[PDB]
């Protein structure tokens, strides 16, 4: 997988590829790699599908109890951390999975990192799975904080399709999520192969590539 | 994580500790604060493997700001140390040992002395005017002995830790994204912004 | 490690009605690395067509080596090789080989040019042939072409309705194999002209 | 694999299935597992494909070669003889598992043959992963004094138990006759019982379903005069 | 396998079973083990069987060429060749022959020669993996100067035990008598030597 | 996790018209060693169920307990224990396939193979097979080790299919298993001429045969095999 | 060593139409190069008009099914005979596998019925529990093989119209379960023929409003 | 040694190298040059096992400069390559394999075209607009694919390789002390001493 | 080790040699290795020392109070104790045992107990890294209700074949007598059972 989320001036963006592999088989050409945990609160997947739900999933009732229990929705701090501990508990027992837990509160649009080791990092910008790399070399060039909207959009739209491309074991489709003060918003499924030309044609990028 | 260097001046303890966190090949981020408050006179840096690091500092702060409560007194550097340290000797025999390194440095207002403890993952506790964890002190430690003087001021405490990261730049391998400094003295702590 | 599957790439070969056709993907990677979008894998020694799958380097030394031994049989006997002899010198290259071998899945088709039959053949890597008469897959997504060749196939299929067969084959087969894409290539050969058409397929 | 091999009356029979195998897959429905050493000395492999083609080869190479130097016809014996004597010196490296079957001046001759170079005779072998369930019908019903046409019954029969029991055989039945006094004859698809039904649907495509970038002309023609 | 060469009042026996295993599969029932590398001069083989066919073969050719030259070789002399094979390659072979032949000078003598490549000269042999079961039996039972029919009896029963025991043994047993008056060869079904 | 130490092979099975029949040798065997002669591992339960298990021999008694303990417990407070509710083939297999697979679960399996035969309340037959895995199946023919290589071959071209079962009769089934216990005394290392066969009829009921012999065996012809290719005398 | 897993082969198939559902499998259980058995069920029946397969070790197979077959019942007894909708049912199915994450049950799940609007519905599994809801989906042996064929004729992939030369697509029509079961005849015919754990028998079980129907068909034996 | 870049533009072939040295924990040099002149319009950059690296690249050249004396004629970049390939492809099955991959660039004087080769140590071969070998390619590809045309100048083509090498230094954990660029063009060889 | 148990017309005879080995070395020569759970039921033990001693006592402990309770127990219930230690610790266990004993109304039985923790009731037994090389001659000599000086002669013979082939056994050979007349102990030493 290619995972990326990003905060700037109107909230945090959040773009992901769709697909799945068992070995070099392509398992899946399109799944979720997005959870929405409520309204205002995000999770991406990268690892193993199996342990990327069943905690994301627990974390949402977690998240969920919290609600009820205080009258208010969790922190994305206090969100992370919940799942953060639970990682802890099975703590080399080879669980794998890495998620960005993205949404808005209080403090403004909230972005963390978390990993099967506990590992826990508050940030502007971040980028999981296999294909991480590619997708970074596109936000870190061309990353602001005054983006527009649409622009932002068509960054981490553009940072997938970057990794999409050479990774091969990510691909398929980009779902594309914006996460402002009123919610989340979904942009779409994406499918790379048409996007892949109209980016080319449109962007006059990938001229290597023949078409 | 990597780096961590500490050196007891005159009137204060600086630690610096490298910004970088990696996961896999990628850089993940070049801002990160590898240290807890204790007290407000006392700073733990650590170093270690991932995610084990930040639950046994936290979990070190919560155990000193329950006794900092519980006593409205902040214990002495020696003794949160020696606490420390015990938790650490106590994990090493566990089922599952907690790999973490840790520098400790204080200000015992009693005494009105600057304190530096060096405690690795197996507890083993030492007292220094300066210290480092992992491969950072085979850098560092022959210019800390040519240079250091225990009536050092805070700015020649500075002065002589730039020129230990600046050794650390040009022989590491590794590229650990610069330091966090942190003082801390009589006043309590507080951060170098401009490093 | 396995050196079968570091590049990636297939290839696959089909029979019709007086014609045959081999087609293969562009691809050539660095495990999940892609490095290369036209790296062709399918060569030809006069009207007899050679894909090669597996170890890129084995492939560019067998392509030059085969090259080699053509063109001398070539000069010796006065007239190009044909199929059925060229399959025999392919596994008896590879064989010579048989304890430290090509990492290669080679594919060979071609016509007669004098009984004017249609051939295609297959080896593993070390040169037991397989001589079929409907077609033959190689390649990281072997499994997948066979089970496309093996449903969309039906034998005497005319060129312009072989090429859309062995297309939708390798195309879907290759969309199914993360070391397979980026490209492809269809060769629709009949007995005196060869038409090579480059297919447009997802760059994922 | 599934192949036997069955003395008679007056000769020996071999046979063999026609599936090759890559793992759990089938690489070709219709392989040919009984190959020709001699005229009248055939023999059937198992085990690694291309070492039973190879080693086949070259031993029959060199039985022509030697055939055409004694002005004799060649036996089976010094068939068998080259055979283990190349196989020993690799060591079971060279897969090959064989039944050799044939008629000579001093007889009809049938032997197995293991990769790591042992020999044994019999009046009924079978060899490779159908070998058990091809076993099992040749002794219940292998007997001293077969006729020619019951033979190949036994044979055919030891093979199609591979071909219905064991995973790592199927298709057809190949078999080959060698009488003494007469030519060998190879029964290729002798049985034929497992042909493909007709399928519900045809997938043949509209002309124009496949998207295409570039079309060329490709010069397989040499260089041309004027 | 289970193997023995008895020497009598009238030169020497040597006796086998026939069964050939794959791991616990039978892959040959009816082998036959006492092989000839001189008139009379065979052995018995236990081991590899492409080790010792090889290894038979070659001292065969050995034999062969050296009476040609020199005349009738020894029994000692046949396990000598044997020895030097199985001594000089013993990091790549698995070989236990026992060798056995016929002299009108010597009379009967019997040579076991086990994995190391060792020779041992004795008045009876046993070899193979159902030998283990009849070291007791055999010491007990066997005499010096017995006649052909208390020999025949002597292996006949002993190798009856050892197939009984060994799953690695069985089938029917061969056996081969080397007198003055030539070489012939027996054979008892398992109804025979089962009720024993 | 263990190894087998004294062990029993093939177990072989098969359905006709009426019933189904079973058959066991009667050996023990100790690794390459013929160690014991007088091994019976078919097992009845009641008059309607035969049980044949191959594999470890200790585990095969403690199974031999587990069973006999399930008709005593079955009896408790069970006025209809030889009637309506007796156990069934189907009662027994299910309950032994649990233990199977809940051993296989707890790493510490119960080292056999297991083929339970019998006949239901209805006249209906019941053969099927569960192993240290848990993994159950069931088919017209069933055999455990060798003989699912060599018998079921066999087996199957009397009854090929569920179809066939009506047109096979107790004669020819018996003949057929008893032609497959000779094949698997030429060709099993680990096999005995002796063996025990069992057959549970709708109409007959039970008939439990000990002490069988395998007959009419094929040796003439190795008096002819000389050598291993070149030797004549 | 103890080795707690097998493999019994076989191969699952299922597809989802506009208002039915299939589940089709092979009846052949194998074990390395011998037949188990030619004729034994895989795909279920397990009640509220939700058919199940558990394709790959077998008694894992069979203890999910049962397990599920279970966790329907008690369904029922706890929540006043309330159906079960397909959704629903696959959400449990994913916390049943999820229980032994570190000692997994090793099969590919698939479930097949009606969602609540009566469309078509099926969802796969992975051994350890992720879950997803799909039109087409093969699992097991010859799961590589069967769905690239599935990808070109029920998804029309990589199929463009006539004349527009890969402008335009060809248009997603959806297909009659007549149209369905020609497909899934074709599949594991074809499936069959290059894979030596496929054959013996093919059922299939098609999910409509009315309830659950079957059919059976011969496949080669060798 | 680890970072090699290479970018056909134009009407030049441009290569970047890094300058590291390591050996054990320790930065030995920070100024090493990872390339041979082949010929005066063929350079070949480096990167792989220590030692091997420097043996294979002076051998390489050796064999060309031999070639250029015999027929007094400069080989072609693709002659060159595919001479390179042969030995790697040799070298590959031998006891003891040389451990390094390289990139070729050079301008072609017959064709007026500059060229781009990608050789690993298995002798696998492709010509390429812009290449990289390692974990180099992950990082700076993405860049690449998006800003690449073939008609840049050679300053674009600088001014995009800056790029490049800002996103290793930003994302990569390995400290490569920067690189050294080289410009092949139809003036032949020549190297920007600012960068 | 070497250990028998013959079943004959008055009773049950066990019979034992006396060497214990580390390695090749003989920690014990005079070993006694015939031992007394009950009255009149005793066992051979062959395996890990330690594991056959701790199980006999054991058993003993389990027999002493079946005798408190419910009387004299009998020898199949001191086998049952036996395997049911076998057999539930066969992964923590090395132990062979042979179990004999004599009732008034059973008479003389014996009992095995291999590796796994199987039982088999037989006529007699033999077991033991020595019993392999005496399985044909103990096969072909035992007779159902032979007399008492008939099977001490057998044990004595058999036992006298076992030690001298097997290494691991040796000594002197142990004997003990169960009928109803009570329990002798016999002892044989090398200059008497070797010149058989
Ligand atoms: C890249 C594709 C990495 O390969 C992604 O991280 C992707 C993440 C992801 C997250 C949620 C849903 C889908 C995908 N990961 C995978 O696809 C993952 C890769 C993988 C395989 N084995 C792994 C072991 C350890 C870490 C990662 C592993 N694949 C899976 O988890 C496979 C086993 N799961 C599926 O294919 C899920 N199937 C469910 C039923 O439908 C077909 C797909
Ligand atoms: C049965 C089908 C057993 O599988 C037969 O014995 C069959 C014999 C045969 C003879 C002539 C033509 C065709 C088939 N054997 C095979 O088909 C054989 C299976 C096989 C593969 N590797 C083996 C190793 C040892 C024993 C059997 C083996 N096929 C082949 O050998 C062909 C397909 N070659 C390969 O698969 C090459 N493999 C070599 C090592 O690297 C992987 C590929
Ligand atoms: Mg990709
Ligand atoms: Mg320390
Ligand atoms: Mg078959
Ligand atoms: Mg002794």
């Amino acid at each position: 997988t290619t995972t990326l989320a990003f905060k700037f001036q109107h909230g945090v963006i959040v773009a992901v590829d769709s697909r799945a592999t068992a070995g070099s088989y392509i398992s899946s050409l399109r799944m979720n790699k997005v959870i929405e945990i409520n309204p205002y609160l995000l999770g991406t997947m990268s690892g193993c599908a199996a342990d990327c739900q069943y905690w994301e999933r627990l974390l949402a009732k977690e998240c969920r109890l919290y609600y009820l229990r205080n009258g208010e929705r969790i922190s994305v701090s206090a969100a992370s951390k919940l799942l953060s501990n639970m990682m802890l508990q099975y703590r080399g027992m080879g669980l794998s999975m890495g998620s960005m837990i993205c949404g808005w509160d209080k403090k403004g649009p909230g972005l963390y990192y978390v990993d099967d080791n506990g590992t826990r990092l508050s940030g502007q910008m971040f980028s999981t799975g296999s294909g991480n790399t590619y997708a970074y070399g596109v936000l870190d060039s061309n990353y602001k904080w005054d983006l527009s909207v649409e622009d932002a959009l068509y960054l981490g739209k553009r940072s997938i399709l970057a990794a999409a491309h050479r990774d091969a074991y990510s691909g398929g489709s980009v779902n594309l999520y914006h996460v402002t003060e009123d919610g989340w918003i979904y942009h779409g499924n994406h499918d790379v192969g048409e996007l892949f030309w109209k980016v080319k044609e449109e962007e006059g990028s990938f001229n290597n590539v023949i078409g | 994580m990597d780096i961590i260097l500490g050196i007891r001046v005159q009137d204060s303890v600086i630690l610096a500790s490298s910004k970088a966190v990696t996961r896999g090949i990628s850089v993940l981020k070049d801002s990160d604060d590898k240290t807890r408050q204790l007290s407000p006179h006392t700073l733990m840096s650590f170093a270690g493997e991932a995610g084990d690091t930040v639950q046994f500092a936290e979990y070190i702060q919560a155990n000193i700001q329950l006794y900092s409560i519980r006593e409205d007194y902040e214990l002495s550097p020696q003794a949160v140390s020696s606490f420390v340290r015990q938790e650490l000797a106590k994990s090493i025999r566990s089922r599952r040992p907690y790999q973490v390194n840790v520098l400790i440095g204080g200000y015992d207002k009693k005494k009105n002395k600057p304190e530096l403890y060096q405690i690795d993952y197996l507890g083993t506790k030492v007292e220094l005017p300066y210290g480092a964890h992992g491969y950072s002190g085979f850098y560092t430690f022959s210019l800390l002995d040519h240079h250091y003087r225990p009536d050092m001021t805070t700015e020649e405490g500075l002065d002589l830790l730039k020129l230990c990261v600046q050794e650390l730049e040009k022989r590491m391998p590794m590229d650990f994204k610069g330091v966090i400094v942190k003082i801390v003295d009589k006043d309590g702590i507080r951060q170098v912004d401009d490093f | 490690s396995d050196p079968s599957s570091i590049n990636g790439g297939i290839v696959v070969a089909m029979t019709g009605k007086d014609c045959v056709a081999i087609a293969c993907d562009l691809r050539l990677g660095s495990q999940s690395l892609g490095v290369s979008n036209k790296f062709e894998k399918i060569f030809h020694y006069g009207h007899v067509f050679l894909g090669i799958t597996g170890l890129a380097t084995d492939v560019t030394t067998l392509n030059e080596m085969f090259r080699y031994k053509t063109n001398l049989y070539k000069l010796k006997e006065e007239r190009a090789i044909e199929p059925e002899t060229f399959t025999q010198l392919v596994s008896s290259s590879l064989y010579e080989r048989r304890f430290g071998p090509y990492f290669v899945g080679p594919v060979v088709a071609g016509i007669n040019s004098k009984s004017g039959k249609p051939f295609i053949a297959g080896f593993d890597l070390i040169g037991c042939i397989d001589e079929a008469k409907d077609f033959i897959v190689s390649g990281t997504a072997s499994d997948q072409l066979f089970g496309m060749c093996e449903s969309l196939y039906e034998p005497n299929l005319e060129p312009e309705d072989l090429f859309e067969t062995i297309s939708q084959a390798l195309l879907n087969a290759a969309d199914r194999d993360a070391l397979s894409g980026w490209g492809a290539v269809v060769y629709i050969i009949k007995k005196d002209e060869v038409v090579k058409r480059y297919l447009k397929m997802r760059q994922d | 694999t599934t192949i036997v091999g069955v003395k008679f009356n007056n000769g020996v029979v071999i046979a063999a299935d026609t599936r090759s195998t890559q793992g759990p897959i089938v690489a070709d429905k219709n392989c040919a597992k009984l190959h020709r050493i001699s005229p009248k000395i055939w023999c059937a492999g198992a085990g690694t494909a291309a070492d039973t083609e190879a080693v086949t080869q070259l031993i029959g190479s060199n039985i022509e070669l030697h055939s055409l130097y004694t002005s004799r016809e060649p036996r089976v014996v010094s068939a068998l003889q080259m055979l283990k004597q190349h196989l020993f010196k690799y060591q079971g490296h060279i897969g090959a598992y064989l039944i050799v079957a044939g008629v000579d001046p001093t007889g009809s001759h049938l032997f197995s043959i293991h990769a790591h170079g042992s020999t044994d005779v019999g009046y009924y072998l079978s060899l490779g992963s159908g070998s058990l369930a091809a076993m099992a019908v040749l002794e219940s019903h292998w007997k001293q004094d077969l006729t020619k046409e019951e033979a190949i019954k036994l044979a055919s029969d030891a093979i199609q138990a591979g071909i219905w029991n064991d995973l790592g055989s199927g298709s057809n039945v190949d078999v080959c006759v060698m009488e003494i006094g007469k030519d060998a004859e190879y029964l290729r698809n002798y049985l034929t019982p497992n042909v493909r039904e007709e399928k519900q649907k045809s997938y043949k495509f509209p002309r124009g379903t496949t998207a295409v970038l570039k079309e060329s002309i490709v010069n397989i023609c040499d260089i041309q005069e004027e | 396998t289970s193997i023995m060469a008895v020497t009598f009042k009238d030169g020497v026996i040597l006796g086998a079973d026939s069964r050939t295993t794959t791991g616990a599969y039978i892959a040959n029932r009816v082998t036959d083990k006492l092989t000839r590398v001189h008139d009379k001069i065979w052995c018995c083989r236990s081991g590899s069987a492409a080790d010792t066919q090889a290894i038979a073969d070659i001292v065969q050719y050995h034999l062969e060429l050296y009476t040609s030259q020199y005349g009738t070789p020894s029994t000692e002399t046949a396990a000598s060749v044997f020895k030097e094979l199985c001594y000089e390659n013993k990091d790549n072979l698995t070989a236990g022959i026992i060798v056995a032949g016929y002299d009108d000078k010597n009379k009967g003598e019997v040579y076991t020669i086990p994995l190391g490549g060792s020779v041992h000269k004795l008045p009876y042999a046993i070899a193979g993996s159902g030998s283990t079961f009849i070291y007791g039996y055999c010491d007990k039972n066997f005499r010096e100067n017995m006649s052909k029919e208390e020999t025949v009896d002597f292996i006949k029963h002993s190798l009856s035990q050892a197939i009984k025991w060994d799953g690695s043994s069985g089938g029917v047993i061969r056996m081969v008598v080397l007198t003055a008056a030539g070489v012939e060869r027996l054979i008892f079904y398992p109804d025979e030597y089962e009720q024993l | 996790t263990q190894q087998p130490i004294v062990t029993g092979t093939s177990v072989i099975s098969m359905k006709y018209d009426n019933g189904v029949i079973i058959a066991a040798d009667n050996l023990g065997s100790y690794g390459s060693l013929l160690r014991f002669n007088g091994v019976e591992r078919l097992i009845p339960v009641g008059d309607n169920t035969v049980v044949g298990i191959s594999g470890d021999i200790s585990d095969m008694q403690h199974i031999e307990r587990l069973l006999k303990d399930l008709v005593t417990e079955n009896a408790y407070d069970n006025p209809l224990a030889d009637a309506e509710e007796a156990l069934e083939p189907s009662y027994i297999f299910e309950y032994l396939a649990t233990v199977m697979y809940q051993r296989r679960s707890k790493m510490n399996p119960l080292w056999n193979a297991i083929i339970v035969a019998g006949v239901q309340s209805n006249g209906d037959q019941f053969l099927r097979y569960v192993n240290l895995l848990g993994v159950t199946y069931s088919s017209p023919t069933l055999a455990t080790g060798f003989g699912a290589h060599m018998a079921n071959p066999l087996l199957r071209k009397v009854v090929d299919r569920e179809s066939d079962i009506p047109k096979t009769t107790v004669q020819v089934a018996e003949e057929a298993i008893v032609n497959a216990m000779r094949v698997l005394y030429y060709r099993d290392a680990r096999s005995s001429r002796n063996f025990s066969l069992a057959i549970i009829d709708k109409n007959t009921g039970l008939t439990f045969k000990k002490n069988l012999q395998v007959e009419n065996m094929k040796w003439d012809f190795a008096k002819d095999i000389k050598g291993y290719g070149t030797q004549k005398i | 060593q103890f080795n707690p897993y097998g493999d019994n082969g076989g191969t699952i198939l299922g597809i989802a139409g506009e208002d039915f559902a299939v589940l089709a499998g092979d009846t052949r259980n194998i074990t390395d190069y011998s037949i188990n058995s030619r004729y034994e069920p895989k795909v279920f029946d397990c009640g509220d008009n939700i058919v199940m397969s558990a394709n790959g070790f077998a008694a894992d197979g069979d203890a999910l099914v049962k397990r599920f077959k279970n966790s329907v019942k008690w369904y029922h007894f706890d929540h006043n005979d309330k159906k079960l909708s397909i959704n629903s049912a696959a959400r449990n199915i994913q916390h049943l596998l999820y229980s032994r994450r570190f000692f997994p049950y090793y099969v590919y799940n698939i479930i097949a019925g009606l969602d609540e609007d009566g469309k078509g519905a099926v969802y796969s599994f992975d051994p350890v529990g992720s879950y997803q809801r799909e039109q087409c989906r093969a699992g097991g042996a010859a799961a590589s093989l069967i769905m690239p064929f599935l990808d070109n004729q029920v998804n029309f992939k990589n199929q463009y119209e006539p004349g527009t030369n890969g402008k335009v697509k060809k248009p997603l029509k959806y297909l009659s379960v007549e149209e369905v079961i020609k497909l899934v005849r074709d599949s594991f015919t074809s499936a069959t023929e290059r894979h030596i754990q496929v054959g013996d028998g093919l059922e299939i079980l098609i999910v409509t409003k009315d309830g659950v129907r079957k059919e059976f068909y011969e496949l080669k034996r060798d």
